[PDB]
């Protein structure tokens, strides 16, 4: 046996830091990925037409995702 | 030429003093308390 005690600097701090960091990141990076993947389940993309005759559409209708459309 | 009296004393002093802090690193068997989990 013959623990001996290890000699070392306090890791206590960059422990709490790292560790709420990445709580304060996930707490709002779960939610926000969640939303995304149920955008691009349940509402999906945007599929390629051809412009109408006689339709002006919005800019916003110019583009595919409905994150970039929002 | 060996060792004069004062250094051989100052030797010996810090040899046990030494020893004695080298014992005092060792931690009882109850250590460490780890928290429970």
């Amino acid at each position: 046996g013959k623990r001996l005690f290890i000699i070392k600097p306090s890791g206590f701090y960059d422990k709490r830091f790292l560790k709420l960091l990445r709580f304060y990141i996930l707490l709002t990076g779960i939610p926000v990925v969640i939303g995304i993947t149920l955008i691009n389940v349940f509402i999906g993309e945007a599929e390629l037409a051809e412009i109408p005759e006689g339709y002006v559409p919005e800019h916003w209708e110019y583009f595919k995702h409905p994150i970039s459309r929002w | 030429s060996g060792y004069t009296p004062d250094e051989k004393l100052r030797l010996q002093q810090l040899r046990e003093l030494r020893r004695r802090w080298l014992k005092d690193q060792e931690l009882s068997p109850r250590e460490p308390v780890l928290p429970p989990r």
